[PDB]
């Protein structure tokens, strides 16, 4: 709503419940999923003033969805299955 | 000054300059704030490159990927999309 104005996490954060998940799972990826919102959001400002070109904080952010993904494990055909 | 950018383009927020593509798309710059909905009062959010995600939504119509069907009753994958 006021707080998530994106789809792009409303997405995931539905997703992640549709597939059932406790609420302890859920606080903690709510609080992941903010860290990664507010990034993307100053990401994109830092990228329009320059300060990120090469893909610096992107790959830093990478790093994390990996450690997300091997915590909660919300991919879909990441090649097979 | 102008400050509003050639009309193949857009300025942001402050008399910046984006690509007029970046307004109403999906990503979230600052034409206003982000240029997204509050901006081209999202016309069925973008009829360029559309696919309807989860019951009815807009998302990216290249979102495939995968080669197989996306949103419907879950998001189209969350997986080789980003
Ligand atoms: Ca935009
Ligand atoms: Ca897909």
């Amino acid at each position: 709503g006021e707080e998530f104005r994106m789809e792009k996490l409303n997405q995931l954060w539905e997703k992640a419940q549709r597939l059932h998940l406790p609420p302890v799972r859920l606080a903690e990826l709510h609080a992941d999923l903010k860290i990664q919102e507010r990034d993307e959001l100053a990401w994109k400002k830092l990228k329009l003033d320059g300060l990120d070109e090469d893909g610096e904080k992107e790959a830093r952010l990478i790093r994390n969805l990996n450690v997300i993904l091997a915590k909660y494990g919300l991919d879909g055909k990441k090649d097979a299955r | 000054s102008a400050r509003t950018c050639p009309p193949n383009q857009f300025s942001c927020a402050s008399g910046r300059c984006i690509p007029i593509s970046w307004t109403c798309d999906l990503d979230d710059d600052c034409g206003d704030r982000s240029d997204e909905s509050a901006s081209c009062a999202y016309p069925t959010c973008f009829p360029l490159t559309q696919f309807t995600c989860n019951n009815g939504r807009c998302i990216n119509i290249n979102w495939r990927c995968d080669n197989d069907n996306d949103c419907g009753d879950n998001s189209d994958e969350a997986g080789c999309s980003h």
